[PDB]
């Protein structure tokens, strides 16, 4: 014990848990692209070459990837950006007309999926109309009931909600986005890659801004993600819980090549006074239907590694991967955007096979859709115009999304199904490292110093 | 005013299919994981595959996966269960339940009226 | 290995007296109790071990021993008799019934 | 660090250091808290509803330092004895073991109490500041 | 109140009290003037066009205290004799009868003139604190 006096002392670093909306910063020159994009703002211009870093000395702090509010913030950010960038574009409403449709004859053959549909449309003067034809490259057009005529189809937007097309002036792009804290907050970061979702981390580092995050969307598979450096990681709310989810990160990527062999032709249609409508006019080449290719020699080994990783948590239980679960078309099929188009794939052989984890070219047939909801699944309908010529995608698979079966199978067997989920999960797989804490320069701490005495100046005391 | 509406009683015979409704009423959006449970008298109750109507996902749980097929309709706040090839054993009361709150859904708070379905040999 | 077990089978007890129901477990996980009178929609009683549901007096409660659970009740009046079921994550035990003397 | 030198991300390492080093080079937080790094859509309103909050918090802190006589002083002794129950009464023997982040818990409850005595220690100067026969 | 104690709605009773009590516990107004209590519609823009005005007025007052040679001081004398025409030249025996609110009228007209004398009361100090003569 010793004689002491209060000492206002401050300017100190001490932090606490908090929540607050963040500031966005896009990487490199991409802001000049960001002038016109969706999934990128207008515009997250970077004021500094982020991220600068230090390793904090002997600091350990709690983390949590599930309670993390940054994913919750960026979900609202992306959905608002999507809606507002789509808002001023041309609406599609007057096309909902009785479509007469037939087999889509093409050069030296007949195409497999689509239907050649012709309909009445409004010319420039509203008092007259003309016959026009377009090739909707999806069989998804509902045949109108109440009629024995088996050809009077309807566009399915008008069944439930009017829609809007994406202006070609703006483009879908997964531009990387860095989140930067506002003034007075620090974004802590954990560097221990063994972090399995929740618990202490003892190599905490601070940064001005988060690392490269790109908002790319996919279901049943992650595209262009970031890999755990050492081993394949498993993360979950609670594995023994039948519900919730299991997120997996691969140790090395596996190349996915996806392409659209049909040579489409972009066509214009004059629906209104300045409103121009884009549709696939005519196919000018051979037909093979869209498909994707994955090398089996890497991917089988990838399943075997993830299988032994699963068996670590599930002792002596053999792992079965089996068919996709069911339900809607957006999660029974691998969805992923590419080049303004949308691909849907059946997962032909991305599920099958039993692999004990002890060691005792794949083709995907893919459909294509023009009219989509946001993968949110209730929001605004969108029309994506066709892209001329072939489209080719090259991307790196990095993580899988799984859910568990149960709960009265024979105790020695267990089954996992590839099934997507809420869009927050895709970003949460990449945003597991960060927190947001407010710096609080605190109040009073004791010292052996003494009073100020009429405001008198003194030296050391 | 959040509760679940269920209907309705109906007799059946072996080999045929079957359908049961469930609806959320007085309630905004059914984002949170609705469920089904079977309260068979005289035997331990069984839990069947849930439904999560936002994504439309599903998880056929027990050896019922060989018969069960489940759907929903987000634009009417309604969910449907369908069974194929009802055996005599499957006589029970089917309950449409929801979690206490959307974090730990397995604590079934809200329960339906218990639509009975007896199948006679 | 995931199996539950409830005991005893059935009871005949005088109203206003206590009763005891046991529910075992074989994995780390939560627990909850459901009560069922004949016919009507069953009801939540307690969950997450010892925490109590809304709109229930303090007649019903229990303790989490770690590898087992014990549910004890007091002053069980005639109106509150019924069938009680134990829960985990999917597994429902065979249940127990208490009947009015 | 010694003197100042350092950066925000050149001094923040003190957060786990002994209190001796954290006592020195205490300034860069006071330089960081002001503004830091920072068609209408989501990018727009966030530079106002967040910026003004940071400025408001900084003005609040400056006001609180202004009242107690510690205006414009990074370090400021004051006339309030340290009561026994608030903390260790020999922390000159003990702060060499404790970082600030762990220290804050040990006095989190008593800060609002200490401000009450600190305000009095300040405003007793008002009576002395005026109204009797200090001849000069 | 005495010492400080009090609240905004525990000290504002001085508004009708004799000026002696108001000359004590004069602090909570500074603590109050900063923040206080505080799809797009009427709720939104009001938090910005109102909060920023309050912050602006507070900085105006702080700057005006800074120039005169009264920064960080609740109470501050200056070097300006009080000219008889502006008010009672014996208020030391009269302010015990008057509250601030009624006092303000008696010097509302001459308020603008007096700043012109506090400014020279400052800049004479400015001239004095520099040049050659005082070697150390």
């Amino acid at each position: 014990a010793e004689n002491l006096w209060v000492t206002v002392y401050y300017g100190v670093p001490v932090w606490k848990e908090a929540k607050t909306t963040l500031f966005c910063a896009s990487d490199a020159r991409a802001y000049e692209k960001e002038v016109h994009n969706v999934w990128a703002t207008h515009a997250c211009v970077p004021t500094d070459p982020s991220p600068q870093e230090l390793v904090l000395g002997n600091v350990t702090e709690n983390f949590n990837m599930w309670k993390n509010d940054m994913v919750d913030q960026m979900h609202e950010d992306i959905i608002s950006l999507w809606d507002q960038s789509l808002k001023p574009c041309v609406k599609l409403t007057p096309l909902c007309v009785t479509l007469i449709c037939s087999n889509a004859t093409v050069k030296n053959g007949t195409v497999e999926e689509m239907k050649n549909c012709s309909f009445n449309t409004t010319t420039e003067i509203r008092d007259k109309e003309k016959k026009e034809y377009a090739l909707f490259y999806k069989p998804d057009i509902v045949p109108l009931s109440e009629t024995n005529n088996t050809s009077e189809y309807r566009l399915i937007n008008c069944n439930t909600s009017a829609c809007t097309q994406a202006c070609p002036k703006v483009t879908f792009e997964p531009i990387p986005i860095h989140y930067c804290a506002p003034a007075g907050y620090a974004i802590l970061k954990c560097n221990d890659e063994t972090f399995n979702g929740t618990g202490p981390c003892s190599n905490v580092s601070t940064v001005q801004c988060t690392h490269g995050i790109r908002p790319v969307v996919s279901t049943q598979l992650l595209l262009n993600g970031s890999l755990a450096e050492k081993e394949i990681v498993i993360r979950s709310e609670n594995l023994t819980n039948n519900a919730k989810i299991i997120i997996v990160h691969l140790h090395t990527p596996v190349e996915i090549v996806c392409t659209r062999p049909n040579n489409n032709t972009r066509k214009s249609v004059r629906i209104g006074p300045g409103q121009t409508f884009y549709a696939t006019g005519d196919i000018i080449g051979d037909i093979k239907q869209a498909h994707c290719n994955i090398s089996e020699e890497k991917w089988n080994d990838t399943l075997q590694k993830v299988g032994i990783e699963l068996q670590k948590h599930f002792p002596n239980k053999t792992i079965k991967y089996n068919q996709s679960a069911g339900g809607d078309m957006e999660i029974t099929t691998h969805s992923f955007n590419c080049g303004g188009e949308f691909f849907y794939c059946n997962t032909s052989n991305l599920f099958n096979g039993t692999y004990n984890g002890t060691y005792i070219t794949i083709t995907l047939q893919c459909r294509i859709k023009q009219i989509i909801n946001m993968w949110q699944g209730v929001g605004r309908c969108m029309y994506a115009p066709p892209i001329a010529g072939n489209i080719t995608c090259r991307s790196n698979i990095t993580g899988l999304l799984l859910t568990r079966d149960g709960g009265t199978n024979s105790n020695e067997t267990e089954t996992f199904r590839p099934a997507g989920g809420d869009m927050r999960d895709n970003w949460r797989s990449e945003l597991y490292k960060y927190k947001v804490v407010k710096i609080e320069p605190l109040g009073v701490a004791p010292t052996r110093c003494k009073r100020r005495v009429v405001g008198r100046r003194r030296r050391r005391r | 005013q959040v509760q679940l509406v269920q209907s309705g009683g109906q007799m059946k015979k072996p080999g045929e299919s079957m359908r049961i409704s469930c609806r959320a009423s007085g309630y905004e959006f059914i984002d949170c994981t609705l469920n089904w449970i079977r309260l068979a008298p005289g035997k331990r109750p069984e839990w069947m595959g849930w439904l999560k109507p936002r994504g439309g996902a599903v998880n056929y749980a027990r050896p019922l996966q060989g018969r069960v097929t489940m759907t929903r309709d987000v634009y009417s706040d309604t969910a449907f269960l369908e069974l194929r090839s009802l055996t005599v054993d499957d006589t029970a009361v089917y309950f449409c339940t929801r979690g206490k709150n959307c974090d730990y859904n397995w604590d079934f708070e809200h329960w339906g009226r218990g639509t009975p379905v007896i199948v006679s040999s | 290995e995931i199996v539950l077990t409830q005991s005893p089978g059935t009871l005949s007890l005088s109203p206003g007296e206590t009763a005891i129901i046991s529910c075992r477990t074989s994995q780390y996980g939560s627990l909850a109790w459901y009560q069922q009178r004949p016919g009507q929609a069953p009801r939540l009683v307690i969950y997450s071990g010892s925490t109590r549901a809304a709109g229930i007096p303090d007649r019903f409660s229990g303790s989490r021993w770690g590898p087992d659970y014990n549910l004890t009740i007091s002053n069980l009046e005639s109106g509150d008799f019924g069938v009680y079921y134990c829960q985990q994550y999917e597994f429902f035990g065979q249940g127990t019934k208490v009947q009015v003397d | 660090a010694v003197g100042i030198g350092a950066v925000f991300l050149g001094f923040l390492g003190a957060a786990g250091s002994t209190m001796g080093a954290a006592s020195m080079t205490l300034t860069v937080q006071a330089r960081n808290l002001l503004s830091g790094i920072v068609k209408l859509t989501v990018w727009g309103i966030k530079q106002l509803q967040a910026r003004v909050l940071a400025v408001e918090r900084y003005l609040r802190d400056q006001q609180l330092l202004g009242i107690w006589g510690c205006s414009g002083k990074l370090i400021c002794c004051t006339n309030v004895p340290w009561n026994s129950s608030w903390s260790n009464r020999n922390l000159s023997e003990i702060w060499d073991n404790m970082t600030w982040l762990q220290w804050d818990k040990e006095i989190s409850n008593y800060t609002q109490i200490i401000y009450g005595l600190l305000e009095e220690s300040q405003n007793q100067q008002e009576k002395n500041e005026q109204d009797l026969l200090a001849l000069d």
